């Protein structure tokens, strides 16, 4: 979930 | 009767869930492309992309959801993504009509059956039948997204206690504006439960597109785990 955790953290 | 408390939570979640955008750029391709099973599902994808990007931002500023497990939040997001996305659809598809039509015949013809579209639009005219206020979609928002019940959750009653505020909140404005109907409550939650019938019907529609060689992009691929 590299993805997801990259959008919700920014 | 809204506490004052009440009130800052749903100033907030109504800054929040306005905070949005359906791009001109979708509307443009929508109401001026060619018509095709490709292109009309090209369309689709980039709709459904702007939903799963409206929904993460919309969750991180959900109050408290910045104190869950790390894990958790990705289980809420993950779970969520297919009743926030219909429930959305049928928060618009309830707000022109010849740009309604033309949608419409698009999604009908986006590369899978009638069978598998139909269904939705039963479901938004259903809920059409609650006359709804954009506060009550909010709320109702923010409940399916902090639900204590989807599948892999390490702390159910931290998000139960994230979840019971908004419960609260969405209880006293079905009171607020719909002062004639006390079962209007009651309906919302109804409706919440047929909307969760569409995570079964999502995962066939899906399933149905592929076999059918389309393919999807990459933020949907790892939203719905394709
Ligand atoms: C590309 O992958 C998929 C897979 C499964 C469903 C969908 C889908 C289905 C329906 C809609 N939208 C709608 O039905 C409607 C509206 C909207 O999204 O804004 C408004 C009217 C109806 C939508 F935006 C996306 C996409």
């Amino acid at each position: 979930n590299a993805l997801l955790r990259y959008l919700l953290d920014k | 009767e809204l506490t004052p408390d009440q009130q800052t939570l749903l100033h907030f979640i109504m800054d929040s869930y306005n905070k949005q955008r359906m791009p001109q750029e979708i509307t443009n391709k929508i109401l001026k492309e060619a018509f095709s099973a490709e292109e009309n599902f090209l369309i689709l994808t980039e709709m459904a992309t702007n939903h799963v990007q409206v929904l993460v931002e919309f969750t991180k500023k959900l109050p408290g959801f910045q104190t869950l497990d790390h894990e958790d939040q990705i289980a809420l997001l993950k779970g969520s993504a297919v009743e926030a996305m219909f429930l959305r659809s049928a928060e618009i598809f309830n707000k022109p009509s010849g740009h309604s039509d033309l949608l419409e015949a698009r999604i009908r013809n986006s590369g899978i059956s009638d069978e598998y579209i139909t269904p939705m639009f039963s479901f938004y005219k259903s809920i059409g039948e609650l006359k709804m206020t954009q506060e009550e979609y909010a709320l109702l928002t923010a409940i399916v997204i902090l639900s204590p019940d989807r599948q892999y959750i390490k702390d159910r009653e931290a998000v139960e206690k994230l979840q019971e505020p908004l419960l609260d909140v969405l209880q006293k404005l079905c009171k607020i504006h719909q002062p004639e109907n006390p079962q209007h409550f009651a309906k919302l939650l109804g409706r919440l439960t047929e909307l969760r019938t569409f995570n079964h019907h999502h995962a066939e529609m899906l399933m149905s597109w592929r076999v059918n060689d389309h393919k999807f992009t990459p933020l949907l691929q790892e939203i719905w785990d394709v």
